[PDB]
Order: structure tokens, then sequence, then C-alpha cells
RNA sequence: CUAAGAGUAC
């Protein structure tokens, strides 16, 4: 999940190749989907993401607190600044076959973090196995087995 | 195969729209008073502009002899030898919609793949149009 | 980094949450139902510390 | 654990944000569940 | 837990071959062929090797699940060509414009001298 | 599990992963999300059940619920953006991609249709190519909002014997709507053929989308100048009026509209020109985005989003609300100690004249968090309430 | 923990270029944007992977081992 | 923050200035001879006060002094703000973003946000994996998760430097690209 | 007579060279073969002897894995998969030995130098971890404190990116083709106007800029690609794009090959 | 800087909230 | 209600579920290790005896 | 093993 409650699991993951690339080959760590953005309005992760790319570029650290003077004008202005398109948006070349995607793809380092929730203890399967001793039922959690 | 129909069309107006590949051409018969013709045409393949005399032409096939869609299309090889040979500009569609317009005038739709045609006149030169697939073959 | 403020309970971290609770020694008036026959009521939850 | 060292609970509109929470709770720290708005943050 | 091992992307298991064909019967003259252990990176290869000849009708291919290193890959040519031909000749022109491209780059880098 | 629906038959494909695997259609019935669900397994343990339990409780069998006599499932999120995008006029595809679109639809008849365009150059249509998918004998005529049968603007649906004779495919024709494309296959051609049709419109679609692409950024939340002072004007002109009708109140020369107090109606007339401010700022900023705009794009394709997403995130939050009224004032006759007493200027009460793009000043931070904060409590006192009715 | 040895993104080793960064840092007094083009760190990813590090190994390090030869 | 008349200026003014200022980054640099001075030193000197919301009904607060202290061609890009036209304040905020609480100091740009995803990032920066002691190797707890490698935000609050965030660290800067590339 | 290569900047690590006279798919293919598809020889197995740090086993084997080593000659080498020893032997592997003592008061540095070949190389150039930086010291595998060792072996096989990532020598390889956009491949996103908002790259002073007259030409195909290959350091950077040319052509022969052979 | 009494801006205050939090701390409440 | 009307039952499983496009709409992706727990009894017929045999 | 409690996921 992002700092900006966009939690999600991984759907599948591709290697390097796979992964659409700029034209300086970089190739994203994560791809989240557009549809994310517009019912939820988490207009903040965009911003961020802005800011970190220029404070990769710049070598300085984002000053992302909320009630600052700091405005998207101003990030795409230093982004512009570093040679980047200045809205985040980067041209971006299909991993399959290279060719130019028709649509430009915003781009950038975002901060993600990694929660406790993870599929290997969520799997939980049973055929058969211990019983409840009371109502001679499967007996419940998957601490124990259950059903 | 033989030219369903065939005229000279002068275009009156082109409406680029909500596209940057298609346009909407509105053209007038130079050679029969009643006859009109609305087409969206690939500009980027083919620019069109404003009082183009464009010679207009529908057919049933391209081939040159006549006829003996459900054949596969394929790419043509060298030295084949249509009818889009002697035009710029050639789409493939199928009708779908004879409108009564009036008492002699008659409206045929074609969809040449989402890319409309309505070519409207008196019936006795657009009678040869029918429902089925033609070929819309332009030059300028 | 470490910064304290909880207890170690037979080996085991214990925090004591903050308790929520009305203050004492405060008047509150509060408006009851229709049907009720006592319309306001005014109440004090005195204590002695 | 900060936010669990700085957490108050409720004993049950008290789930409403009210506006004397300014600055004193966070405005949007509590969870989603049952628990929401009687679990604060300082 | 599940996650299979990397490798198996790459290697041949056992019981299967690299290649396989079989004819396809909505159209005449056509086979599909399953390339195993490969991906988009010979798809699009051959792919526009075949498009490249004159006598190819139809070439294409899909990778039917990410999840699986395999592809097939759909040819149909004119009538007297059967189309391993056509997989042959483009697999050959593949590697002459490749051996040429290593020639050339090998002839352009001698010619360097801050490297 | 509210519905039968949410409980189907399906088919098992052993995969080597660690979670379940369904498709994105199938999710509609089910409201299932992919950001950390659990579902659940049962196995069959005899013919019979196994039997009944296909032919009774199959997803394809499930396609039209009997709970609105309509389609319960539809293509949605990326694939419903792509076919918007692919099925559009501008959009030609060249030789190879058409051929590798015809190939990813499985049960194609295995002919190349004649290209849309066949000189100078052969191009397909979108249109073309997404009608190999829809199976052969479909009959479908929808028309929209000032259709005639040309379509300047492509909004519509002509599908003649399988082939979209023109109209933008989007959420009303591959939706989850009644007389939609999946109504009509599932009617005509049945519950198998409806399913194909999904895998087949989804396969196609999607490849279109991955070698296309489609993205959104901060980009796509932005205005340009005259749009933004025009949005700003109006934001003005709506505080004026709301400063014009608090002198009538106050100058008690307003009249209380019958039926309700002084105080009801000043309300009530206040959010009302609030709400209608937002609305107008929302639709200067929708008028303003260009077509390649890719939150419009979405909003559009009916996959993800609204105009009052855009509103928002471009022009104006608006009027957070609790209760149904306006932020109370939780402190003495204030909102908020920032507050002289007896303030009732919207920007007190929990007016965000601020966009996301622009951000929230501190006071419009917390009325849209106390927003939030109630937005929360009443789900989950709905869901709770909604459960217990529902058994 | 410890600087990573290959950007996560492209790949370039990145942990060879910490001890260079920091000395870059304190004795040429160097800015972050300067020392990391000194580096060779072109791309925001490296850019990204070595400014952003937090050195907690040192923090590790104060406490005495708990097998000590 | 305390603001008085200030007879000298004319005007409301915070009792803090910049001397005080400049002695406690002294004491600060310090720590990192003059004499010291501590918060105690502003709260016993009435630079500073402690203000419940019993009393918080009582009074007007400045949201920022540089903004509404100092008495009445704009960048269009800054958010709009209001200066409330009136001048009777009697104490200010030290800052607004000192309203969130811990978690929810995490969160870069907050107010550019829908309040719900606010309060669903505070509630899951919970559930977040990185390093919580830096002695983690000599506590013997029933679970612990720790990043390998945990990176500062390259967007980074200024309230969470007293958090240690950059010194504990709970995630990683990742390259996203928010496309629809493959539908999965 | 086929593809025409003509580098613009040489370098020990990056090349920066221009692909003309070749199709777009095989283009791809070698950036994706490149990336992707290169043996490399990388630290796979590790044996813990001795370990007081505060660093965990497997974390030193994970940062251990990401050493480059020296792969020149790695066509020498054999999988050890496809090999008749038992588990490794001298013919599909390279043995290391990291072995570091806290006798210094001040924290003392773990680098990749300290790594030692064990294995008799006989006579092949691999095995030796890339030193690029000036100091002379490699990789900052570990820190060790006073007082504490650390004591290890690793095995060193032949891998491909594709297992594994840290058998990549490909690093990032910019790839770009029609940098004024003549074939129209991309609907530039643009506010106001695309040509001011999107900055020119530094490849559009390689092509003649559009007439913007001139009609669109649809028979335009992709040609042209500029092409900057960077390398990790485990094989040089024009053995890297060498190697990648090899290794599809060697893909697309063994498709020749089992075509014929069935 | 040079006026001893002139008013502080913005970013001076974060200096106050260091001072503020090198007396308490982030638990203050808990152990006082 | 708690033993009667419903019960915990054997033969079932419960993950985590990630979206497919190359999915079939009636198809589930169901994980190896399930498949592998979650079993289904098949009597023996003249009909399935190889297949089932070699399964055994 | 049972019961109670706390936190948490959708
Ligand atoms: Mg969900
Ligand atoms: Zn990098
Ligand atoms: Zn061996």
């Amino acid at each position: 999940a992002s700092r900006h409650g966009q939690k999600g699991t991984i759907g599948i993951t591709y290697r390097r190749e796979d992964m659409p690339f700029t034209a300086e080959g970089i190739v994203p760590d994560l791809i989240i989907n557009p549809h994310a953005i517009p019912s939820r309005m988490t207009v903040a992760h965009l911003i961020e993401c802005l800011l970190s790319k220029v404070a990769a570029l710049s070598g300085n650290e984002g000053d992302a607190s909320p009630f600052t003077d700091i405005t998207v004008e101003g990030i795409s202005k230093l982004l512009r600044e570093h040679g980047y398109q200045s809205r985040g948006f980067e041209v971006m070349y299909n991993g399959h076959t290279g060719k130019k995607l028709m649509a430009q793809i915003f781009f950038g380092p975002t901060y993600y973090q990694r929660l406790r929730h993870m599929v290997d203890d969520k799997i939980h399967a049973r055929a058969r196995g211990p019983m409840q001793v009371l109502t001679r039922q499967p007996v419940e959690g998957r601490s124990r087995d259950g059903g | 195969s033989n030219t369903l129909f065939d005229d000279i069309f002068q275009v009156s107006e082109v409406d680029p729209g909500r596209y940057n590949k298609v346009c909407r051409i509105e053209a007038a018969s130079t050679t029969q008073d009643q006859c009109k013709l609305t087409l969206d045409i690939n500009v980027e393949l083919f620019p069109v502009a404003a009082q183009d005399s464009l010679t207009v032409t529908i057919a049933s096939s391209l081939n040159l002899e006549d006829t003996p869609a459900t054949r596969s299309w394929r790419p043509p090889q060298a030295g084949d030898r249509s009818l889009a040979d002697d035009y710029d500009y050639v789409m493939y569609g199928t009708a779908y919609k004879f409108e009564e317009v009036s008492k002699d005038l008659i409206a045929v739709y074609y969809s040449f793949g989402g890319l409309l045609m309505r070519l409207e006149g008196n019936y006795r030169n657009l009678n040869n149009l029918k429902q089925e697939n033609a070929y819309l073959l332009i030059r300028r | 980094f470490d910064m304290g403020g909880y207890f170690i309970i037979n080996g085991s971290e214990k925090v004591l949450i903050a308790q929520e609770r009305s203050a004492g020694n405060i008047v509150q008036v509060f408006k009851k139902a229709a049907p009720s026959p006592i319309s306001h009521v005014a109440e004090i939850r005195s204590a002695l510390e | 654990t900060l936010s669990h060292l700085r957490r108050t609970n409720t004993p049950i509109k008290p789930r409403q944000l009210h506006n004397t929470h300014w600055g004193l709770v966070c405005p949007a720290e509590t969870p989603e569940g049952q628990a929401c708005g009687l679990v604060k943050n300082l | 837990m599940n996650a299979p091992d990397r490798f198996e992307l790459f290697l041949l298991g056992e019981g299967e071959s690299k290649l396989k064909i079989d004819p396809d019967t909505k159209a005449p003259n056509a086979v599909v062929i399953t390339f195993e252990k490969e991906d988009h990176t010979l798809g699009n290869l051959i792919r526009a090797e075949l498009l490249n000849d004159r006598k190819v009708l139809f070439a294409a291919y899909k990778v039917e699940h990410p999840f699986f290193a395999r592809f097939k890959l759909r040819i149909q040519t004119t009538e007297g060509y059967d189309p391993k031909d056509a997989l042959k000749n483009a697999c050959n022109s593949i590697i002459n414009k490749l051996g040429a491209l290593k020639t050339n780059f090998e002839t352009e880098w001698n010619l360097q001298t801050l490297a | 599990s509210l519905h039968k629906m949410s409980m189907m038959a399906h088919r098992v494909k052993v995969i080597p992963y660690s979670t379940f695997r369904l498709n994105l259609s199938v999710t509609s019935p089910y409201n299932a999300d992919f950001d950390g669900d659990e579902m659940n397994l049962h196995v069959p343990q005899s013919e019979e059940t196994r039997a009944e339990l296909s032919q009774l409780c199959a997803v394809p069998l499930q396609i039209v619920s009997p709970q609105s006599n309509k389609p319960c499932m539809g293509i949605v999120q990326d694939t419903l953006c792509g076919i918007r995008k692919l099925t559009l006029r501008d959009t030609f595809i060249e030789l190879d991609q058409v051929l590798n679109m015809l190939y990813w639809v499985p049960d194609w008849d295995g002919v190349i249709p004649t290209p849309a365009i066949i000189k100078p150059k052969p191009l397909w249509s979108g249109k073309q190519i997404l009608s190999v998918a829809i199976p052969n004998g479909i009959h479908l005529q929808r028309f929209d909002e000032g259709t005639t049968l040309l379509s300047p603007k492509d909004n519509g649906m002509l599908i003649i014997d399988g082939q979209i004779i023109f109209g933008v495919v989007e959420k009303k024709t591959v939706g989850s709507s009644n007389g939609g494309l999946i109504h009509v296959v599932t009617r005509e051609k049945g519950p198998q053929v409806c399913a194909k049709l999904f895998g087949n419109i989804q396969k196609v679609v999607n490849f279109w989308l991955l070698h296309n692409g489609f993205s959104t950024g901060i980009g796509d939340t932005i205005a340009d100048g005259p749009t933004m002072r025009e949005i700003t004007e109006t934001i003005a002109e709506a505080k004026k009026k709301v400063l014009d009708v608090t002198k009538e109140a106050q100058a008690n020369l307003l009249t209380a509209k019958h039926g309700m107090t002084l105080r009801e109606s000043f309300e009530d007339n206040v959010v009302r020109f609030l709400n209608e401010a937002r609305d107008k700022a929302g639709r200067l900023a929708e008028v303003n985005l260009k077509d390649l705009n890719n939150v419009k794009q979405m909003v559009m394709a009916g996959s993800k989003g609204s105009f009052i997403n855009i509103a928002q995130m471009s022009a104006c939050v608006g009027q957070q609300s609790v209760e149904g009224k306006r932020i109370a004032f939780g402190f003495v006759d204030r909102t908020l100690p920032h507050f002289s007493k007896d303030d009732y200027s919207p920007e007190s009460k929990g007016f965000v004249e601020n966009s996301y793009l622009r951000g929230l000043t501190p006071q419009e931070f917390f009325f849209h968090a106390m927003g939030g904060r109630e937005g929360l409590i009443d789900t989950a006192v709905k869901t709770a309430e909604t459960g217990y009715i529902q058994r | 923990m410890i600087v990573p040895v290959r950007c996560f993104s492209c790949g370039k080793v990145v942990g060879d270029k910490w001890e260079s960064y920091l000395n870059l840092l304190q004795e040429d007094e160097l800015d972050e944007g300067t020392a990391l083009s000194r580096l060779g760190l072109k791309r925001y990813c490296c850019r990204r992977m070595i400014l952003t590090h937090v050195d907690l190994i040192e923090k590790f390090l104060r406490y005495n081992p708990l097998e000590k030869r | 923050f305390i603001v008085e008349d200030d007879e000298s200026l004319g005007h409301k003014e915070l009792k803090v200035r910049k001397g005080h200022i400049a002695k406690l980054m002294a004491t600060e640099y310090q720590d990192i001879d003059v004499e010291e001075y501590t918060w105690s030193s502003l709260l016993n000197e009435g630079l500073v006060e402690y203000i419940d919301a019993e009393e918080e009904e009582s009074i007007l607060i400045a949201m920022q002094p540089e903004d509404l202290e100092p008495a009445e061609d704009v960048d269009p890009a800054k958010r709009i703000r209001v200066s409330h036209h009136a001048t009777t304040f009697t104490h200010c905020e030290i800052h607004p973003s000192m309203i969130l609480g811990v978690a929810a100091s995490i969160i870069p740009f907050p107010d550019h946000n829908q309040s719900p995803r606010n309060t669903y990032q505070s509630a899951m920066g919970k559930q977040a994996m990185g390093v919580f002691l830096t002695n983690y190797n000599v506590r013997m707890d029933t679970m612990a998760n720790i990043l390998y490698y945990p990176q500062k935000p390259l967007g980074t609050t200024r309230a969470m430097e007293y958090l240690k965030f950059r010194e504990l660290p709970a995630g990683q800067n990742a390259i996203v690209a928010i496309a629809c590339y493959s539908g999965y | 007579e086929g593809p025409q290569v003509k580098i613009r900047e040489a370098s020990k690590d990056n090349v920066d060279f221009i692909l003309s006279n070749v199709d777009l798919a095989m283009a791809n293919s070698l950036r994706r073969v490149m990336i992707a598809e290169i043996p490399t020889l990388a630290i796979d197995s590790v044996e813990v002897e001795t370990n007081t740090t505060v660093l965990a086993d497997e974390f030193i084997a994970h940062r251990l894995g990401l050493i480059p080593l020296q792969s020149m000659d790695i066509e020498q080498l054999e999988y050890s998969r496809d090999c008749f020893c038992e588990d490794h032997c001298d013919k599909c592997s390279v043995v290391l030995t990291l072995q570091a003592f806290g006798e210094s008061e001040s924290t003392t540095n773990v680098y990749s130098k300290d790594l030692v070949i064990v294995s008799n190389l006989m006579g092949r150039n691999i095995g030796h971890p890339i030193i690029q930086d000036k100091e002379g010291n490699g990789v900052l595998i570990c820190k060790l404190r006073k007082g504490q060792e650390l004591k290890l072996t690793c095995v060193a096989k032949k891998g491909i990116a594709k297992e594994h990532a840290k058998w990549g020598p490909a690093a990032a390889i910019e790839f770009e083709y029609d940098p004024w956009n003549k074939l129209k491949h991309t609907d530039y996103w643009y506010e106001q106007d695309s040509a001011k908002e999107w900055p020119q790259s530094k490849n559009c002073e390689y092509e003649d800029p559009p007439n913007e007259g001139d009609p669109f030409d649809y028979k335009a195909q992709a040609d042209t690609f500029y092409m900057n290959v960077e390398s990790v350091g485990s094989i040089p950077v024009d053995q890297v794009v060498v190697r990648g040319i090899d290794t599809l052509q060697k893909k697309v022969a063994s498709i020749l090959l089992a075509l014929t052979q069935m | 800087f040079e006026d001893e009494s002139a008013p502080i801006t913005a970013e001076d205050s974060w200096a106050v909230i260091s001072a503020f939090f090198r007396e308490k701390g982030l638990v203050s409440q808990q152990l006082d | 209600r708690g033993n009667l009307m419903g019960k915990r039952v054997d033969f079932s499983a419960r993950t985590v579920i990630s979206g497919d496009p190359n999915l079939e709409l009636d198809q589930v992706g169901v994980p190896k290790s399930i498949a592998k727990t979650l079993t289904y009894p098949e009597v023996v017929t003249p009909y399935n005896i190889d297949r089932l045999t070699q399964l055994v």
C-alpha cells in the first residue's frame, strides 16, 4: 500500500524485459491501475510521485508536509528543468514488442509499504482433519487445520 | 465487378469533429443536381480539402473481369490488377439501410468498418445499389 | 529509539490505553424524549479526589 | 508502537469526529471496523 | 510455497519437445505451432519475419498465459507452400540479419580508440 | 454472500501460485476486489452434487439475474476502458496487429475480414476487429441522445448480423445492462455462447490495450489557465450570492419557505447554491478536459469514475456535510476556535473551495476529515443493519 | 540497514558508492545532488537508491556483540 | 504560541521572536558553550501556553502567523485561503500539521487526499513493515518483521523527523508506473 | 548487407550506438536478450561457517549474490544442472571464500575485494569480482565491530537474468526510435502544445525535423534505433551487445534445429 | 536574524516544535 | 444457528483472490497446494480405471 | 483442551 490508502495485492510479477521501459531504460518497480485514481481521488499519490521524481533527480528531499506552500506547478517546473515532461509522463515502450505505447505513462518513484498480510499466512484448505469433541464438527481456525 | 455507381462530386464541407485521422465530408454532385454524398474519410491517409473535385465510384468487386466477403482477404501480390489501381482511396463495407427520402429520391447507407456513408439521389441511377457488400473507390 | 512508558508483565510489554470517561464535578443538562414525563434532566457525577 | 503508546479507548454519537478533537486527537486515525471513532490517537 | 522454480521458464520439461505442430481446420493450408519455454522475445521476431514473406497470408502469435513460458504461432500460406517452409525461411532470414549485425557491430567497435 | 449470484459453480484451472484466480467480469456478482479479499471454495463429494452444481449453479447460467431480469456480469475495468478506446473511429489497426488480435479470439473463423480501408494502406478499424468477437447472428440497435441513422458523434449502437455497423462500444453496450450485448447474446444464443463472448471480448480488448497503453497522472487533473480563472470566478460568484442571502436573512427580509423555519430555508438555500457552484465548476472543468485526458477517457468509458470525481479532483471538492447538514458548531456557536462566533460563511462551515490538486487548507482538511468519518460510520452501521434485514 | 548492492529497478551496482558518497558529503561539502552526479548516478532510480538509504547498521554496531571472540 | 498587542509595531504579533528562536537553535546545535534554552524556558517566560478543549472554547487561534497577523497578482497554483477579515487573535497554532497524529504525520500531502484514504493509511501504516527497534537482535518477541532495505521517503514531512521515521523507515521507494499495462 | 551500426560513444561500461536498416522486432528482441538472456557468473550457493555480525545469514548471502563477477570466458564454463559432478566441480563452478574478523577497535568494512577464489580457474577469466571505484575496495558487503567474525564459502554457477536478476549484466538499456514522432506511434499528451511541453530528446539532432506541411508517410516503417547499453561490469559492454546478438542467433538456430530434427 | 525582536516566520515555529520534543518526547504523558 | 443452520464443513478452502484476464468466465484459478489438499472421491469405473490408476 | 479478552482483514 502507498501512504495514501492505495492498498492492493500483487496480481502478477513480470521480469525486467517484459515491463514497459522509458527512453532511458528505466523500468518501473510497480505498475498500478489508472482506475484507482479517479474513484478514490488519491491526488496526493500523484503529487508525491512527482515530488519524489524531482527529489531523486535533484538530490534534495521532497518537503511533503501537508500545509506548506508547495504547489504542483513548482514541482512540475523543477521536473521540466531536469529534462523530463513537467507532468511526470514518460514515453514508454511495450516490453513485448518494443513499439512505443500510444499513450504516455505516468512514471516516477513513490513510497510503498509492505503490509503484514501475506498470502502465505492466509491460504488454508481442509479435505479432512481434526474434529470438535463436543459437536463432532471440524474445529475452527487455520491454526488448527480447521474447516 | 462492374461499377454499381460512379459520379464526380465537389466537397462543400470537411468536418474534423473530435477526430484526428477521420473527417466527415459532404459533397454535391456536379453532374446530377439531386445526388449528394456524406462520407467518413481517413484524412491522415487520404487528405481531403474543401472545393476538392473527387471522382467517387461504388462497385460490387474490384477485379477487372466480371463476377463468377465470404473469402478471406489476402494482401495484393505484385502485379495483381484491380479497379483500385485506377483510384487513390478504396474502402470496403456493407450496406445497412435503404431509406425512401422522397417519391424519387432514395438514400443508401454504407458502413465502411464504422466509417459511415450516405448516398442520396433519384432512384433511376442509384437503383444498381442493393443490400450487399460494396467497395467505395475515390480519386482526386 | 525505544521510548518507554510501558510495563513488563511476565516478560510481555503491556501498555495502558488511555481510558476515556466523562469528567467529574460538571453539571450537564439533557433534553429528554416527549413520551417521558421528564422533559429535561440536569445531573452531576460528583466525586472527591 | 508510538500510536499504541498514545492510544485512547472510549468504552461504549461518540463515533463522530467532534470539532473539539481539533489538535488533541488525530482527525483521521481510527480503525475501519466496529471501533471506528471509539479508538482515538493523540 | 506455490511459486514454481524460475528455471522452468527456459528449461525443457521431461517428455515434451521444443516444437509441436497441429494442423488448423478453420482455413486450408494452415498450421498452429506451439513453441515451448519461449516468450515474446522470439514471438515478435518470428512474427515480423514471417510477415515480411510475400506468400504468407496469415501469421500471428500469442502467449496464452503469462504464468507459463510458451506461445502459439499460427501460420497460413498460399496454396503450394508448406507453412513449415515459411517458418524455415523466416528463421533463416533472422539468422542472416543477426549475423550481419554482429559483423557490422564488431567492425564498428574496432574503429574506436577511446574504449 | 448476499445473493445466489454470490455463490456460483466454477471450473477448476490449476495454477502454480498461491491465490484464487477469477475472471474480471465474474467479480461483479461476487462484489470482489483484489485488495486483500478472501474467497471460499467448496468441492462436491459425489456425482449427484457435482452434476446439479454444474447444471443449476454454473456461472453461465447465472449471467442473467432473476434479481432484475438483466445480466449481472459485464465488461469492467481495463477492458471496458480499452474497448471504448478500440471502437473509436480514429482507431485504425495495421495488418500485423490485426492478425494478432484475430488470433487472440479462440473461436475466430479463420478468415481475415476485408479491411475498412484498402488503399493506399490496408487499415482495419477497431469496430471491424471487435465484431469478430461478437457471435454471428446478433442484431442490436440502441439510439443514444441525439443520434441519427448517421452518427456524427459516433454514439448509439447498431450491430447487424454480428458486425458493429456503428457506435462506440462502451458501458451501455457490453456492460451489465438490460438490452445490451450481453443480454441479447445470452437470450438468443445461450449462456455458453455468452460466456464465450465474455472471454473473446476481454482477450481481444486486453491485447489491444496492452499494445496501446493507458495511463493517468497528475496532469490529467489540471485545467488550463482560463478554465481555472473561470472556476475561481464561479466560486466567487457563488460566495457573493451566499453573502447576499446571508444579508437578506440577517436583515430579516428573508421569508421562510412554507413548511420550514427561517434557519431551515436559509441553510437549504446556502447548501443548494454551494452544490450548484461545485457542479458548475466541475462542468467547466469537464468541458475543458480534452478527449485525450485519461480521467475523462475513463469516465466516458464508464469503467471507473464519474463527473463528481473530476469536479472534486480538478475544480472544487465542495460542501462537507454531516448528518445531511453543514458542519455543526461543535464549539460554542462556532465550528473551530479559528472562526469568530456566529460565522455562517461557507468556509467556516465545511465548504472546501480547493480542489485536491490544489490541496486543502487546515480547516478544510479537518472538515473533510469529519465528513469522511461520517462516511465510515455510516458504512459500518449500514452493513450491520442490511445484514440483519437480509437475514 | 546497509547500502544495497544494486539499484532495484535497473541494476546498477551502487553498493560500492556509499562510502565515497559520505566522503563527498563530509570532506568536500558537496550537496547531495552534485555528489550523486559525481558518483555516476544519472538515473533517478539509482539516485533514489543511494540518496534515501538509511545506515541502520551503525546502530546495530553500537551494541556489544552477543558472541565475542 | 502567545500573541500580544505589541504597541511598538502597532499590531498583533507573536510573543516569540527571532531571539528566542536563535537561542533554541543554539541549544539544539550544542546538543548536536551558551546558556541552555529549552521548552520549559518558553513556558516560563510566557512564550508558549497550554490550552485544553475547555479553554479552547474562549480563544481565537491564528492558523499561520505570516498570513493572519499582519493587516491587509497572486500565484494561481496556490490553494485558496481566506484572511478572516478580523484582528482579535489570542493564540497561534505552532503548526497546523500538528493536528495530525503519529500515524497521519507520515502521510505525504494528506491535504491532497480524500479523508477516508487518510484514515486508511493511518490504520495501515501500523501494519507497515520496517524496523520497530534497533535492538531487535536481542529481543525475543513473538513475531518480528523487518525490511531488508528500509528507505526514508523521497517525499518526507517535517513532522516525521520527530517520529524518527527517517531513522526507522517503514517502506521503500519503488519506481511506480500508473498504466493499464496487461490487465493483471 | 543487412543491419547497419554507427556507434556514437564508446566507454568501458557504456556503448551508445545507432541501429539502422533493421526492423523493430529485431531491435526489441536484441534488447530483451541483452536484458535477460546473457549467461553470467554470480554467487549462487552459500555455506556459512561463522557469523557473529549483526546481519542475518541469508541477508549476507543475498548481498553476495548481487556481487558482479568477471565473466569474459563464461562460455567455457558449463551449467551445473547439465554437469556430471555430484554437486559442483571445477568445470561448472567457481568457489570463493569470504573470511573476515573484527580485530580493529573501529568498524572494519568487509568488501568484495576480500572475496578470494578457491577453485583453480583452469586459466579462464572468471570468478573475479568486478571493481570500478578508485579506492579499490569493492561492494561494501558487511561491517564488523571489534571482535566480530564472519567466515563463509560461496559456490558460483553461470546464470542468466531470467532465473534471477542477480545474474543480469545489462543494467539500464536505453532504447529509442523516431525521436520526432514521424511514424505517429505515439499520441502526445498535452495541455496547450505537444511540441513545447515535451522536451526534445538528444537523438532529435540526428534526424531531419518534419516539414510541417508534408503528408503523413504511411509507407514509412521503423528503423534507426538509438540504443545505449550499460555494463554492470561482469562483461564489457561491447561484449554485452555481441553476446546478446549471439544468444538471439542461438535461439533461432535452436528453433531451426528442433524443426529439422522432428 | 540581525534584529533581535523581529517577528518569526512559518519556518521558525518548527524550531519551537523541536525544542518541545527535546523535553517532552513522544510518550511524555505515560511517564508523567 | 451455530451448528445446524450453519456449520463448519470439510472439503473447503479459503484464500486471497487475484484477477486473471486470461481465464474464462466460468473458470476459477486454484492454487496447486489447495488442489493437492481438497479431494473428490471418484468411483472406480471401467471407463476411468486407467487415469485413476495412474493418479494412484 | 475450554473459556474470556484484545488487536486485525474484506
Ligand atoms: Mg476489497
Ligand atoms: Zn538504477
Ligand atoms: Zn560440475
